This record gives structure tokens, C-alpha cells and sequence, in this order.
């Protein structure tokens, strides 16, 4: 598909798909192994109403 | 797409040449609607009334006047800018350049505004031929509204100079988002202001009617509400005039069957609801991006697309 | 009866690639890490 | 200096070969001239 | 279709036992976009020449 | 056109499917024009912003923030919409569904907010899924300011209460905006921050001015020009409000900024500019409540 711009056409594409879980129960598992880094300051900040 | 094209004429130096090659997706006022143009009718030289540089609430009323146009491309020889009051007709949108502090999101409608911030302004002097070019700042309305009435304020208030004591309130700063916003105050002409005040209060007249009256009943009842809801505690503003202006039918109605509230409200709906287009340029553009990008970083290119 | 027919049409056409398989307790797994193979300069975070 | 740019015609044929990959705007200034086009940009021609 | 134990002694009797299940797709698309500058489609297509 | 294609959740039941089949040309606002949507991104349920589903102002918000499209083609597993923002000026005509009054061969066509008429109804809601969908009235824009300023007046009577507004004549007949029963307490409390916002603004605005003509034109011009044309009228104005009220430059002028802006907000959401116009052509020129109706899309 495609449109127009400040510069010129545009072109996406996309195609579908489709997926299904074979099999009855469980077939993929997942599990964490380590923690990199926090991500937040495990801090101090109050709230404010 | 009825572009304009404007001539650079003759020498044009490499460092200069180099300056208009980033100014695509800026903004131009040109003084017509033209196929035809010199240089010299965009550059802020031609912004100059008999004598004298406008102030920064004389270029928005020279921003009122012309018309604004976005620098599309830039060639050898011309500049190609769509004039967007009027040539807005394009199946995909236009790139707008984000100059501001600011940051567009999706949907905003975007008016434009004289450069007034003290950290930033944009104005790219050309050495070659005598002349420059102050970019508009794109900005949201209600940002770029809240800044007019700053500067509307700030000429009326330095205006007869306060009587009070000489320490005002700023006026002078915004908010938008986090990110104080310090205006420039440096400036206010007299025929600069005196327009600006004169369509403030001619207009406010306006939106006061006969049913008008009906309403200001309603103050004591507001602040009723002022006081129960964490609604409409809020609408109140801390520094509220009406606060202070509660600290009434009058008969008077003329045969019953005209409905001065409804009356009352077009009234005012027209004349004062219409102050950020009348005190400054209305949007004529708002944010769309086809990517689905859902802002517009400062100093990247906002597709726009036309009126809000 | 005839069930468990299912089916056996042809045997693709395969290709040596390079993989790296582990044998973990009694079956063999592929092994793999894949930021740096598609994720890599793409600006794509990694699952 | 100001850059004197980008040659994109001797660019079409190079010299030698990058061996890696990564996001170059991080190192945005290793560098005298630089430009990121995503896709294509009037400039290039 | 499922096992099945003969038990013995005061129990209910067990009947072989055969679970019928279907699941439907989960539908999805993937996206790309590239795009040509206007000087680009000029070249491209005939007439800046 | 542009068609943007929504996508129709996993399994729906037969009776949602079919609900969504009489859902073409009504109007959908779609919230970026991504070319791929989802359809809990459009439905009602996305409006939610402070943790409450919103009222009529908090929607006439949204429908100024995103993007109306009509829906054109509905097809299991895809909506297909166009915006009505995006291409040419009187270009890409759609089909819409008239609602209410008859939309004559022009006007301009505003969607406002549904609650202004029977409130629930046109909630279309799809259990299957657990969404639901509020499609604006296509109302031309005399007809709906008229409106949206005469609910907004009736909201001022209610406000404290101790001429009917109720029954417009448009043409044809006579429109009836009471639904009576509790409807008017349904429509009177989701109009209820709107009433606000809106006798909030000009009480603020009035003794914002009639305190600061006085204290203004007595420190030229503006002094002369000011009360030459203001005879009788906002003097007057002046002292009758300050006769049934009580009365600051610092806080004036700080005040005036913060109304200024608060004003040109309401501006915005109010007068429901056109999104589109109707021009027909072998067509009946007059669209029958309920019936498709070519549109375009600058008025």
C-alpha cells in the first residue's frame, strides 16, 4: 500500500499471518536466569494526593 | 499545489547557501499570493513599517496580515513554499519543522508564534545580500494562546506603569509539560499594544447581554460548588476574579418569550470565545504522522495536515 | 481401523546449517542467543 | 571547518568494507560530516 | 482417546473416555515502510531528464 | 482514499457479527491513522482517560483530538474506515448514516457527541468481545451549536431553578429534545462539567472586564474610544452587575491570562467545526433520518 507526503510517496507492507498452539499442555516454558539492573531507584519518593 | 516560488538572487555565498539548505520545512510570510517573488519580500527587512522593526506583538499582527507558508524545497535558484493558507490542498500533508522547545503530539492543532523564548530564536543572517529571516515558532494553540495573553498582559500591565509597587508578577514564564518556558520580554510599542488591547476589551463588551445578567446570579452558587466537589474546586483558579467578585433577576424581561440564556450564550460563545484567533493567528495546521508516531521531537519534521 | 494413517507425502530437501546443539540430560536442543544475528543494529529491543 | 559534505558518486564505489553493524548516531561525533536518511532523501541526488 | 484401569472391589466402573476439542487461529500482519524523496521519484520515473 | 483497516477481535458471536454489519457509515474517530488499527483502540472504552468514562465534555475533547473516519466496507475480521482529515479538499465522497434531523443537500455535517439525544442508545454493544461503540450524530452545524448551546442553557435553568428550550423546529415539523423520563437527569449530569466550564468562563469573564475597564482608562485613547462606543452598555453593565455582586492590578492581570486561555479552550471544543459537507448528484438532495448520504470532506 501506499500514500503521499512532504517529501514523497510512502510504501508499507504488510502481510498476515496466523498462528495455533499444536499440542495439548504445555510446550514452551520460559524461566529467568538473572536480574541486569533495576530500572527504578528503589527509593524514597512519597505520593501527593 | 499552487507553490510560490521565491528567486535567491545572484551572489549567494557558500556559507549562506549552506543556511538555506536546513530552513526546508520552516515557515515564510509573503505578502501575496504569488507565482512570482523576490527574496526580499519574505526576509524580516520587509517586516519593517515606515521606519521602525516591529516589536514582538507588532510581528503578530504583521503575521495577522500575509500569509504563512512552508518552505517545501529549496533549489539553486528558488525557494518552494506552499502558501498554506490557500494551497493546503495536498492528498498527503506537508512537513512542518519543529522549532520549539516544545513537542507536538497528535492532533495539535499548530498556530505559529514570532520567536519568544529566551533559550532558543531562530534568525539566519545572510552576509551576501542584506537580509534575514526570523523563523515563526510552531507551537500548539494552547501553548501558543497562552503566550499571546502573556504578551497581551505584559504590554497592558507595563502599560500604565504600576501606582503599585514596581514588583509585578512574572507573566513573563509558562509550564508546558515540565519545562519552564521564559519568555522575552523586551519591548512593547504603543500601536503594538494599544490594537491588541483594543480588540481585548471591544470584544469582551460583546459577550455581554441582557441574559447575561441571568448568570451572574450563578456566582454565589458557584462558589457553593467552589467548596463541596474536588470538581469545580479545581475550575475556580486560586487567583480567581470571581472569588473575589462574590466577596438579582431584576424583573425586567420583555414579554417572556425570547430566551436570553440561549441568546446569551451565542453571544459570548462568538465574541469571546474567539479571542486566540482574533488576538493572534488562528491554527491552520494541525499533527498528523501516517507512521504512527505519536509525537514530534523538537527539530523533527511534523507532518501536518490542513485546519483543525 | 485405518487410523493413524496420518501421513507421509515426501521428505523435503535440506541444508547444512551452522547451529549449535546441546545433548541436556537425555535430548538434544538447539542452543541459541539471537540479538546480534537479527536483533543487532535493527534498534528492535530483544524478547 | 564547515564539511565540504558527502560524496555519494565515489561512494558507489568503494574502497573496502565495513565489518560491523551497530547504530552509528551513537557515535554521532567520531566524525567531521554526518547524516542519517531514513530511506531516501532529496539530498542524495 | 484416554487410558483406562480395571479397579476391583466396591467402585464405580470406568468407561473408556475420548476428549474432542478444536482451537481457532490467532490472526496478526507485520509491517515494513520505506519511502522515495521527490527528487528520487522525478529521476525515477522519466522526467527529470 | 487512504482506508484504514481495523481489526475485528478473535471470535465474535453471530448476533455481535451482524450488529456490526449495520455499523456501515457511522462515524468512527480513530485515534492515529495507522493504515493497521485495532478495534479496542476505537471502541468507546479507549475514550476512558481519568479513570472514568467521559462526559459530554471530556468526549467533544476526544472528537477534537483524533481522527473521525466513516466506516465504509465491514468485513469479518477488518473494519475499513477512511478518514475523513486526510487527501483533498471536496474529494473522496463516503456514505454516512443520517441520524435525527433530515440533512439537506449541504451544511456541513458536525458529529457531536451521542448523550445529546437518547443516551444508550446507540451504545451497539458487542458482548462477545466485551467492548461497545458510541457513534456521534451527524448533525449540520447551525443545527448542532443551536443544540449544543440550548442544552447547555437548559443546564443553566436546572443549575438552581425554582419558554421551553426543549422544542426546536427544524423545517420539518418539530424536533423534540426531552426524552422526559430520567433521560434529562442522565443527559442534565453528563452535561454537568460542561454547564461549569462553560458559567464558570463568563462569570470570570464579566467581573474580570467590569474590574478592569474602571481600573483601566483612568491611567488616552483607550480612555475616549473605551467609553464613547461602551455608552449605556458596558458602563451600565458595570453597574448593574457591581450593584447585585462585590468589586487588583497584580492579580488581574494574572487572572486575565488565565481566563484568556481557559476562554479559547472552550471556543475550541465548542462550535463543532465541520468535519465534512453533503454534495449530491442523482441523488435525493434531501437525506431521510436513517438513510446513507454522500458527504466530502471540507465543508
Amino acid at each position: 500500500a501506499r500514500h503521499e507526503t512532504g517529501g514523497g510517496v510512502n510504501f508499507t507492507l504488510t502481510q498476515p499471518r496466523g498462528n495455533v498452539d499444536l499440542g495439548v499442555g504445555y510446550t514452551a516454558v520460559a524461566a529467568t536466569a538473572t536480574v541486569r539492573n533495576p530500572v527504578t531507584d528503589m527509593g524514597n519518593l512519597p505520593q501527593n494526593f | 499545489c499552487f507553490e510560490a516560488d521565491i528567486a535567491i538572487p545572484s551572489g549567494i555565498s557558500r556559507p549562506d547557501a549552506a543556511a538555506l539548505q536546513r530552513c526546508e520545512g520552516r515557515v515564510v510570510f509573503l505578502p501575496t499570493i504569488r507565482r512570482q517573488l523576490a527574496l526580499a519580500d519574505v526576509a524580516h527587512e520587509s517586516f519593517v513599517s515606515g521606519g521602525v522593526s516591529p516589536d514582538t506583538l507588532g510581528l503578530l499582527l504583521a503575521y495577522r496580515r500575509r500569509f504563512p507558508a512552508v518552505i517545501t524545497r529549496v533549489l539553486p535558484t528558488r525557494i518552494v513554499a506552499c502558501p498554506v493558507d490557500l494551497g493546503l490542498t495536498h492528498a498527503g500533508t506537508v512537513n512542518l519543522r519543529n522549532t520549539s522547545p516544545v513537542d507536538l503530539c497528535n492532533g495539535d492543532p499548530v498556530s505559529l508564534v514570532p520567536p519568544v523564548f529566551e533559550g532558543q530564536a531562530t534568525d539566519v543572517r545572510l552576509e551576501s545580500l542584506d537580509l534575514t529571516l526570523r523563523f515563526p515558532v510552531p507551537l500548539p494553540t494552547p501553548l501558543a494562546r497562552e503566550i499571546v495573553a502573556r504578551l497581551v498582559a505584559r504590554g497592558i500591565r507595563d502599560l500604565n506603569p504600576d501606582r503599585t509597587p514596581g514588583e509585578l508578577p512574572d507573566l513573563n514564564v509558562l509550564y508546558y509539560n515540565g519545562a519552564r518556558l521564559s519568555l522575552v520580554a523586551d519591548v512593547q510599542q504603543l500601536a503594538s499594544v494599544n490594537t491588541e488591547l483594543r480588540s481585548l476589551v471591544l470584544n469582551m463588551v460583546y459577550s455581554i447581554t441582557e441574559g447575561t445578567t441571568l448568570i451572574l446570579t450563578l456566582i454565589p452558587r458557584l462558589l457553593a460548588l467552589s467548596a463541596q466537589d474536588g470538581y469545580v474546586n479545581a475550575l475556580l483558579q486560586m487567583q480567581s476574579v470571581t472569588r473575589e467578585a462574590a466577596q438579582a433577576p431584576m424583573l425586567m424581561q420583555d414579554g417572556e418569550r425570547r430566551l436570553p440564556l440561549y441568546e446569551a450564550l451565542v453571544a459570548w460563545l462568538a465574541h469571546a470565545g474567539q479571542l486566540g484567533d482574533i488576538l493572534a493567528l488562528a491554527p491552520a495546521v494541525r499533527v498528523c504522522t501516517f507512521d504512527g508516531a505519536a509525537v514530534v521531537q523538537s527539530g523533527d519534521m511534523a507532518p501536518v495536515i490542513r485546519y483543525p | 481401523n485405518r487410523e493413524t494413517l496420518d501421513e507421509l507425502e515426501s521428505a523435503p530437501q535440506t541444508t547444512r546449517v551452522r547451529a549449535d546443539l546441546v545433548a541436556i540430560g537425555d535430548r538434544l536442543v538447539f542452543l541459541e542467543a539471537l540479538e546480534k544475528r537479527i536483533y543487532a543494529a535493527t534498534n528492535v529491543p530483544y524478547p | 571547518r564547515d564539511p565540504p559534505g558527502y560524496r555519494y558518486a565515489a561512494a558507489m564505489v568503494p574502497t573496502g568494507s565495513i565489518l560491523s553493524t551497530i547504530e552509528v548516531a551513537s557515535h554521532r561525533r567520531l566524525f567531521d560530516f554526518f547524516a542519517r536518511v531514513r530511506s531516501d532523501e532529496n539530498s542524495l541526488y | 482417546h484416554q487410558p483406562l484401569i480395571a479397579r476391583d472391589g466396591p467402585h464405580p466402573v470406568e468407561q473408556p473416555v475420548h476428549n474432542y476439542m478444536t482451537k481457532v487461529i490467532d490472526r496478526r500482519a507485520l509491517n515494513a515502510a520505506f519511502s522515495l524523496a521527490t527528487e528520487a521519484i522525478a529521476l525515477l520515473t522519466g522526467e527529470a531528464l
